[PDB]
């Protein structure tokens, strides 16, 4: 797996013209069953690579239960992998074994960074869509029939947004100058984690909430 | 909208709170001696309906309408009018669920006026749109003949005689809004053209300079990777505690002096390209590319917006012209019949001007007997008063305005035509509230309500005679 050509495949080209998978539930549930016991095991099989990278790409085409459990998948996998690399690097172990796991660590981080990039990009797209045509979505008071579903969509995307930013806060505790060696690739990784936040901050009621 | 109460506070000849009630919905008639305040009652009604040109209210300013110019204790001038709404067919839009509509205009010294509907404040466009819906427009009236202006309706230019028929048809409120729309679109068009040439001259040159330094930044990032590989190898090889041994045993035996001068020749390009290009130009070019694309999409949508508005007003002009012709035929027929009934062995028609179109202006042509008058300047003041009154009543017979204000339309009519006008307002032209100021007894003796006006102690009073 590589980062830069996939990142310029997502960013420069069109994003909402991605193909639609015929049955997402069985493939994402067996992905869950792979990832309920091992968060790093997408690497070893390229069908799981392409399966994850295109079950993330169709994020405005799923059902909300599937969306929330995919967000919990991404947050749980990032939190477990960040805790594992933190427990490995903070210990007094030699540089040889952590250097042997550092291509696994760096390519797993490329995978998860691309997934977090596309989820935060589609999430800010949907939040800009639901907050553009509305008046005030900071609270659920003084609503209507469709407005209650609108503000419930607001709260559920903001809650999975909070879970994703929880995963991001859990990521950046590790010394990423150990993981990412040179400053172009480190700049690219921190930039792909920080760019969708800086485009998310355009939304006026997103900065109005507190968490 | 039959007027039910008129409350005048601090107006021209009215120093106190004068409340005029008991208005009959068919025919009200105001009388009194000279200098009593009748035309000031009509000026209060014109002022509460909204005036721009203060020469029809007979003032040179707005503080000239307050009592003794506001320098006699009454520093405010407020006019209140109350309309009944038992008939919902002539009701305005949105106000159907209110059986009484009150409109008040206030002016204090120094500043300008302010309007309130039913106690609650409102700007002037709200009350002007309220009164332009039951065709009670004072700025271009088809219901207001002020004092001494009854023998001068036939002296009007053909655009004004066209505008009366236009107000009867319902398209004057479209015509002034269309002219305002063309003026506003021209001003926003030259503003948008200035913005387009500013975009062409000032943005895309700097955008292509940004693209130039973008590709130089990809070259600088290639040298960046060159530094963080080669200089790291260099500082590792002069540092020689086991990791440096492991990164020595892949490149065993690299020459020192060539690597040192290669590091120097890389750092001189680095100190050049450090002051050449900023390291964060990729997010900057992404930001300005998104801004330029959204800007051009906005300009395309603005141009398509102007095209849609222009094609829609060009499509509405045809229905305006068709309803103007359909109004003009019925109005000139009822004009001829009402003038034949008022003055016997006579006739009058509304004709488009010589060679031009109906929508360019209209002219009155008068027949007395079997001969056509080539010019209506040779007619008397009484005949011209009868032609003007018959034109206003033909406009009533098309679509009756609720309030017809007549300030001494009988000053040039004789004692037969005055009684005939009073009878024809009492009997024939039912369907409007007439507020007529007269001094001839043959007009207000055929009245359903009579208000005397008197001057006492410095102020004016209205007594229900
Ligand atoms: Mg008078």
């Amino acid at each position: 797996f590589s980062l830069s050509e996939y990142l310029t495949k997502f960013q420069t080209t069109d994003r909402e013209s991605y193909p639609r998978l015929q049955d997402p539930s069985r493939e994402l549930n067996v992905i869950i069953d792979q990832l309920a016991v091992s968060p790093e095991q997408i690497d070893a099989s390229p069908d799981s690579l392409e399966a994850l990278i295109d079950l993330c790409h169709d994020f405005p085409h799923l059902t909300p239960k599937l969306q929330t459990q995919l967000s919990y998948l991404i947050s749980s996998s990032l939190s477990n992998l960040s805790k594992d690399i933190k427990a490995n690097l903070s210990s007094n172990v030699n540089f040889t074994e952590i250097g042997g796991l550092i291509p696994q660590w760096k390519r797993h981080l490329e995978e998860y960074g691309y997934l977090i990039q596309v989820l935060l990009t589609f999430l800010q797209d949907e939040l800009h869509k639901v907050s553009s045509q509305s008046t005030n979505l900071n609270r659920s008071a003084k609503n209507s029939k469709n407005d209650s579903a609108n503000v419930e969509l607001f709260k559920r995307d903001c809650n999975q947004m909070e879970n994703l930013l929880e995963s991001i806060t859990k990521l950046l505790e590790i010394n990423l100058s150990k993981i990412f060696q040179t400053t172009p690739e480190k700049d690219l990784f921190i930039g792909l984690f920080t760019r969708p936040l800086f485009v998310l901050l355009e939304i006026e009621p997103v900065t109005k909430v507190s968490s | 909208m039959k007027v039910e109460e008129l409350i005048i506070d601090g107006f021209k000849s009215y120093a106190t709170r004068t409340v005029i009630t008991d208005w009959d919905p068919q025919f009200n008639a105001i009388t009194g001696l000279n200098g009593s305040g009748k035309s000031n009652i009509l000026d209060a009604i014109c002022f509460v309906l909204g005036i721009a040109s203060m020469s029809t209210v007979r003032a040179s300013s707005l503080q000239d309408l307050i009592y003794k110019r506001g320098q006699a204790g009454v520093t405010k001038a407020s006019v209140t009018i109350v309309f009944d709404n038992t008939d919902k067919s002539n009701s305005p839009i949105g106000f159907t669920n209110s059986p009484q509509i009150s409109v008040t205009r206030q002016v204090v010294l120094g500043g300008t006026s302010k309007y309130l509907i039913n106690g609650h404040r409102a700007p002037q466009q709200s009350v002007l749109q309220l009164f332009q819906s039951v065709q009670l427009n004072i700025n271009n009236p088809n219901f207001l003949i002020m004092q001494g202006k009854i023998t001068k309706v036939l002296n009007m230019k053909p655009s004004e005689i066209l505008s009366l028929i236009e107000e009867a048809a319902g398209t004057k409120m479209f015509e002034d809004r269309r002219e305002k729309a063309e003026r506003t679109m021209s001003k926003k068009e030259t503003k948008l053209q200035e913005n387009r040439t500013l975009l062409t001259e000032e943005i895309e040159p700097k955008l292509e300079k940004l693209r130039n330094e973008k590709r130089m930044f990809l070259e600088f990032q290639s040298t960046q990777t060159d530094l963080e590989k080669t200089e790291r190898i260099v500082v590792s090889y002069e540092y020689y505690f086991d990791l440096v041994r492991n990164i020595v045993k892949q490149n065993e035996g690299i020459d020192l002096d060539t690597y040192r001068e290669r590091s120097k020749q890389l750092n001189e390009k680095f100190q050049e390209l450090r002051k050449k290009v900023n390291p964060n130009i990729m997010n900057m070019i992404e930001n300005v590319e998104k801004k330029e694309a959204a800007l051009k999409t906005m300009i395309k949508t603005i141009e398509k917006d102007k095209m849609k508005i222009q094609e829609t007003i060009s499509k509405l002009n045809e229905y305006k012209r068709e309803t103007l012709v359909k109004t003009w035929e019925k109005v000139t027929l009822d004009f001829g019949n009402i003038f034949a009934d008022l003055l016997p062995n006579s006739f009058a028609k509304l004709v488009p001007c010589e060679g031009k179109d109906v929508t360019q202006g209209l002219e009155v042509k008068v027949k007395l007997g079997n001969i056509w008058k080539e010019s209506l300047i040779e007619l008397s003041g009484g005949q011209r008063s009868l032609i003007a009154l018959s034109l206003i009543m033909a406009l009533l017979q098309f679509r009756p305005a609720p309030m017809y204000i007549l300030d001494q339309v009988d000053a040039a009519l004789d004692l037969s035509h005055t009684q005939n006008i009073g009878h024809l307002i009492k009997t024939r032209f039912k369907g409007s509230q007439f507020i007529v100021v007269s001094l001839k007894e043959g007009m207000f003796a055929n009245a359903n309500r009579v208000f005397r006006t008197r001057f006492q102690d410095g102020t004016s009073v209205v007594s229900i005679m």
